[PDB]
């Protein structure tokens, strides 16, 4: 069957400009449909029939294009319009859709509120000891986390969990929690979680002792 | 309005069945064509097939003899697939669409909200849930940053509010991350520094799979 | 010629109120004829039924009263044609037309009788023959009756009251105003000359006769087929496949009728006897098949809305279509007293499932139901065979109320119409008079 493979997979772009994404077929087709999903929604019908909008879809969106390869466009860009623009086809059967365009807005850079956590007491006592590190409101979203344990590193153990970009400031988190028993908890006393940016050349880092 | 709800979803053994129904409310279930269209967890909508009114046509996509049973109830204005010897490819959130055209080339015209189907040996299991206050040597900042720990519980998902969801601002709940047949997560909220430990920051966490509502108490250190 | 035109205009529908009465009986009795003619037909069709049960074990004596039942009927039905009045058999709507060109005469006295119980003969006996042919010379006599009855004087009425007539006649054998008003509009009139034919008229003729109709008639319809799918656009292009391909078949299947007159013809050189002995194993066969086989007999209303369900297979459509034409034949050919016009929808609604059956798996991505490929194909032999499309069209309108079809049908059957003209087909009515006003003048 027909398989369509939509271009700029992930994209940023400023508020107030315009955007581009593109399907792309390996055989012919008429007429091709965009959907539009914001995480936790249902698809949103957007464009059918190659061009042709919707009601209550504002008239900044536009599509076009013929053969093998169409695109959907925005004369300015709002916020509102950050989500998954899914093109299908049904020209030939059995229809189809394409990959995905994830459209993220662009914003300024952002460091992370980096804030860390000790294990506790009732973790502890059921025998865990998960000591958790959250980097809160950045932009954009390559970063890079390192765990030292009396100040020597450690990548056991550890596991990390971006957001999807925030509605409001539309920055990111991120969460890196190192889990270890009680018995090896104990063995050591500083625990350190050092955040690698673009913002900066000088990690922050932020650690607790337990004395 | 024209809604669209969907339910059946949940956990299933491999090799097992379940049967997603949708529920029509809004508009007239016989004249349209359904179709169901399942999106497997980070990947494309994926069309499994469509039924006609008078239940005299119903097309499935390029998939196995018996895998799907899509069927139609018009007099109760619902919709119908049976999933058969369900594998780990089965698990993902299933969609329930009303398909239309335009100039005849035909499109999915009205979706519902989803249900998630999970396919996974692994069993039922709560919640632990454990405070994220500040070390004791905090650098008590303009504002605090507070959190729990919601660690080994299966299948997805919980819902995390803070202040019966009141402090609704400045709040991130992390993807769970699933290890050992076993899901974890954390939330972060940020309050200014008046507010804690002057008032009370609860955490209410709820893993319905298990029937576990619990409010933990975020309460200073040492 | 400007200012006798400036006073013609102004003198534009007057109906001399004389006419216009006349013609509110006249529909009024052509109603009461169409709606007896129809509760006999029937009657008849039900004693075979309850016959075939007293003697429902003995499946030969069962094959034999079902033919002898239909024979005997039948042979009666010619005998009283050939006897009494011999431009009532076939369909007659032929003879209305020559009426309307003043090259035939409107026997009254003769073909009211012949024609009503001569068709209950041929129609109770189960052949595959119409109401339409039946009640539409009956009507347009009944008109000449009234005509003479009150001499009244004129083109205006003659021609008039012979119209009004046939219309009503064609609406009571359909429940069918419009498509009546619309048969004498684009088919039976003059095709060569200007006309007095008051519309107005004709049109107080159809609603008598519909009331009559719907007073003994109501709650069940002719064709009961439920509101279909509607088309999308990009489908009408196979609409227009299936007018060609009717287009084609349309003239065809003239000539066969033509040449099977000829070829039955020859079988009785003339002769009343060797004649209404043939009709009686025509009759036979009809009412043999319609015990056992009764898709390739009968009207043909009957299997309408089984076809449009999509309830036949694919081979029992093409096993159909060959029978109901070879069967359509045998009957209209033989000149036995009754229409074309019914069976000729069968034929057509039975090619347009066929087609649209195989419309549906090649195309999925166009989401066809069969149904709406019969519905066009229904009015399609009548586009190409007799020629009037737009009568067609608002026939099938009004029977199965489909009317988002409007453009597929409108589309198959402009594309059967000229297909069949471009093809070397001639108006099967319209041959029909020819072939006929040329004996009326080869015997000198
Ligand atoms: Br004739
Ligand atoms: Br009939």
């Amino acid at each position: 069957d027909i398989v369509l493979t939509q271009s700029p997979a992930i994209m940023s772009a400023a508020p107030g400009d315009k955007v581009t994404m593109t399907c792309s077929a390996s055989s012919s087709v008429s007429y091709i449909h965009w959907y539009q999903q914001k995480s936790g929604t249902s698809p949103k019908r957007w464009i059918y029939d190659t061009s042709k909008l919707t009601s209550g879809v504002p008239v900044r969106f536009s599509g076009s294009g013929s053969g093998t390869s169409y695109s959907l466009t925005i004369n300015t860009m709002e916020a509102e319009d950050a989500a998954t623009y899914y093109c299908q086809q049904w020209s030939s059967h059995p229809q189809t859709f394409g990959g995905g365009t994830k459209l993220e807005i662009l914003r300024a850079d952002a460091a992370p509120t980096v804030s860390i956590f000790p294990p506790s007491s009732e973790q502890l006592t059921s025998g865990g000891a998960s000591v958790v590190c959250f980097l809160n409101n950045f932009y954009p979203k390559d970063i890079n986390v390192k765990w030292k344990i009396d100040g020597s590193e450690r990548q056991n153990g550890v596991l990390n969990s971006w957001t999807d970009q925030d509605s409001k400031d539309s920055t990111y988190s991120m969460s890196s929690t190192l889990t270890l028993t009680k018995d090896e908890y104990e063995r050591h006393n500083s625990y350190t979680c050092e955040a690698t940016h673009k913002t900066s050349t000088s990690p922050i880092v932020k650690s607790f002792n337990r004395a | 309005e024209v809604r669209l709800l969907e339910s059946g979803g949940g956990l299933v053994q491999p090799g097992g069945s379940l049967k997603l129904s949708c529920a029509a409310s809004g508009f007239d279930y016989s004249r349209y064509w359904m179709s169901w269209v399942r999106q497997a967890p980070g990947k494309g909508l994926k069309w499994i097939g469509e039924i006609n009114p008078v239940s005299s046509t119903i097309n499935y996509t390029p998939s196995l003899k018996d895998k799907f049973i899509i069927s139609r109830d018009n007099a109760k204005d619902t919709l119908y697939l049976q999933i058969s010897k369900v594998r780990s490819e089965d698990t993902a959130l299933y969609y329930c669409a009303r398909l239309y055209y335009g100039y005849g080339y035909w499109y999915f015209d009205v979706w519902g909200a989803g249900t998630t189907v999970t396919v996974s040996s692994a069993k039922t299991t709560p919640p632990s849930v454990y405070p994220l206050a500040p070390g004791s040597a905090a650098a008590a900042a303009s504002m605090v940053t507070l959190g729990c720990l919601v660690k080994g519980y299966f299948p997805e998902p919980v819902t995390v509010t803070w202040n019966s969801g009141s402090l609704a601002a400045g709040v991130h709940t992390f993807p769970a991350v699933l290890q050992a047949a076993l899901y974890t997560l954390s939330s972060s909220v940020t309050v200014p520094s008046s507010s804690w430990p002057s008032e009370t920051v609860t955490c209410n966490v709820a893993h319905p799979a298990s029937s576990t509502k619990v409010d933990k108490k975020i309460v200073p250190r040492a | 010629r400007r200012r006798q035109l400036i006073r013609q205009l102004l003198e534009r529908d007057k109906t001399p109120l004389a006419i216009l009465f006349m013609a509110a009986v006249v529909g009024t009795l052509v109603g009461l004829a169409a709606v007896a003619f129809d509760k006999g037909v029937a009657w008849l069709q039900n004693q075979r039924m309850g016959a075939l049960v007293h003697t429902a074990d003995n499946y030969p004596l069962l094959l034999t009263v079902a033919f002898l039942c239909s024979a005997v009927l039948a042979m009666f039905g010619y005998f009283l044609v050939r006897k009494y009045a011999p431009e009532a058999g076939g369909s007659g709507i032929p003879e209305i037309e020559g009426a309307l060109e003043d090259q035939r005469p409107v026997r009254w006295w003769r073909v009211l009788p012949v024609k009503f119980f001569g068709g209950l003969g041929t129609l109770g006996g189960g052949m595959v023959l119409g109401r339409d042919g039946p009640t539409v010379q009956i009507g347009g006599n009944i008109g000449r009756m009234v005509l003479d009855i009150f001499r009244l004087k004129g083109d205006e009425a003659r021609h008039t009251l012979l119209a009004t007539g046939a219309a009503a006649g064609l609406a009571a054998a359909f429940n069918a105003p419009l498509a009546g008003i619309l048969f004498i509009i684009e088919e039976m009139r003059p095709q060569f000359r200007y006309t007095l034919i008051s519309i107005k008229a004709v049109f107080i003729g159809v609603i008598m006769s519909t009331i009559m109709y719907r007073i003994f008639n109501h709650e069940v319809a002719l064709i009961d087929v439920g509101k279909l799918s509607d088309a999308p656009l990009n489908t009408l292009w196979l609409y227009l496949i299936l007018g060609i391909i009717f287009g084609i078949f349309g003239p065809i299947f003239n000539k066969w009728v033509l040449g099977m007159q000829d070829l039955l013809h020859r079988v009785h050189g003339g002769n009343i006897t060797k004649w209404v002995l043939m009709g009686g194993a025509i009759g036979g066969l009809c009412g043999l098949l319609g015990f056992v086989a009764p898709a390739t007999s009968g009207g043909g209303f009957n299997l309408i809305p089984i076809a449009t369900a999509g309830n036949f297979s694919m081979g029992m459509l093409v096993f159909i279509f060959v029978a109901r034409v070879i069967t359509t034949l045998l009957c209209f050919s033989s000149g036995a007293p009754g229409g074309i016009f019914a069976p000729m929808l069968a034929l057509g609604t039975v090619l347009g499932t066929a087609f649209g059956m195989v419309a549906v798996e090649l195309f999925p991505q166009y989401h066809l139901e069969a149904g709406t490929f019969a519905i066009a194909g229904m009015g399609a032999l009548l586009a190409a065979s007799i020629r009037a499309p737009l009568t067609g069209i608002i026939l099938v309108l009004e029977m199965t109320d489909n009317y988002q079809l409007i453009l597929p049908m409108i589309i198959t059957g402009l594309g059967a119409t000229l297909l069949a003209q471009f093809t070397g087909g001639k108006p099967l009515y319209s041959a029909i008079l020819a072939r006929t006003l040329a004996k009326q003048e080869a015997e000198q």
